[PDB]
């Protein structure tokens, strides 16, 4: 049985940590909602 | 509880209480990825909430009323996810998304790793407003983890 916690508000905060890279990728999406690379 | 926010999604059915998603409270409709339920009901203290739409290919679902979330990325601006990992605080991490590239057109993508029940977290833009929903994506080269950026229709 699932329940749901409110766990925060949603907002933009100003100064929080910055990460992450931005890759460009091909990829497929399959009937069951799955994705792959396409190489 | 019906206040707009970022929800954690729980279960008591494995050891102790574990936390298998997140999901988006906004207009009175609560929004996740489909894999976190498998489209089944949900509680909210002695409430009920009920699948109303969903889609195993968007991997996307609503309970209570449709999805309402319409906003899009730009394609150019920084994004934040509002990551809601098991057993820890609520906290935003500001990103520049890459790109997934389909047959179907361009999707937003974010490379960003956390763990699996994080997903249905919510990507937002400056505005706060809810661009999609972390946690439907690839393992690339690297190894490391990429998400789409997964909105719905409204
Ligand atoms: O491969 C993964 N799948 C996944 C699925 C949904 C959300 C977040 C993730 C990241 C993860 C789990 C831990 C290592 N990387
Ligand atoms: O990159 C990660 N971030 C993270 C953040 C919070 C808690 C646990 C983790 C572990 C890891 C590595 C593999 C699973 N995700």
């Amino acid at each position: 049985d699932m329940y749901i916690e409110r766990a925060g508000d949603i907002t933009w905060e100003k100064d929080a940590e910055v990460t992450g890279n931005s890759p460009r990728l091909d990829v497929a999406l399959d009937e069951s909602g799955d994705f792959s690379l396409v190489e | 509880e019906t206040t707009d926010g970022v929800y954690r999604v729980m279960t008591r059915r494995l050891l102790g209480s574990t936390q298998v998603g997140v999901g988006v409270m906004q207009e009175g409709v609560f929004h996740t990825m489909w894999h976190v339920t498998k489209g089944a009901a949900l509680r909210s203290g002695e409430g009920r909430l009920d699948p109303y739409w969903g889609d195993v290919k968007q991997d996307l679902v609503s309970y209570c009323g449709p999805w309402k979330l319409d906003a899009a990325w730009d394609g150019l601006s920084e994004v934040q996810l509002l990551a809601v990992p098991p057993g820890e605080r609520a906290k935003n991490i500001q990103t520049l998304p890459g790109i997934f590239k389909t047959k179907d057109g361009d999707i937003g993508a974010v490379a960003l790793d956390y763990p699996a029940g994080t997903s249905g977290s919510p990507i937002l833009d400056k505005c706060g407003r809810v661009i999609g929903l972390y946690g439907n994506g690839v393992v690339i080269k690297n190894g490391s983890y990429v998400s789409a950026i997964t909105q719905g229709k409204r």
